[PDB]
């Protein structure tokens, strides 16, 4: 999925920010 | 005092590598993790910044730290990952700064309207 950024060399399993959910 | 009273370096200042769509060092930078802005010190592009209220999706894989910035940026119009050897650490620090700062430059979006 897009929640891993597969930036060539490596797929980055990212997480979504609590900022948009903690305003 | 020095439990986690960290300096501007060692932890928060991480020399990353701006790598795009190939993990190719397209300008290996810094990723200066602060309260609300991820101050990426590029090569020739100067200290780029990523405010926390913009990091849609931010990550870490084998020396690759990423964030999907949901605004326009100096050099990151979306998922902009950097080959950050302290990716783990950086991403973490970031997620943790995220948790522990709540992140406001100023002007709260009127907390609890009830109007």
């Amino acid at each position: 999925g897009p929640d891993a950024v597969i930036i060539g060399m490596t797929k980055i399993p990212v997480i979504e920010n609590p900022q948009y959910f903690g305003i | 005092s020095h439990m986690d009273t960290v300096p501007d370096n060692h932890r928060n200042k991480f020399k990353v590598i701006n790598v795009d769509d190939d993990g190719n060092e397209l300008g290996s930078g810094i990723m200066e993790l602060t309260d609300t802005e991820l101050i990426l010190y590029t090569r020739k592009r100067d200290s780029v910044k990523w405010h926390y209220l913009c990091l849609r999706r931010y990550g870490y894989d084998s020396n690759l730290f990423s964030f999907e910035s949901g605004r326009r940026c100096q050099t990151g119009q979306g998922i902009f990952a950097f080959k950050c050897a302290r990716a783990e650490e950086l991403f973490n620090m970031l997620q943790e700064i995220m948790q522990n700062n709540s992140i406001n430059v100023v002007e709260e979006p009127v907390v609890e309207r009830n109007n």
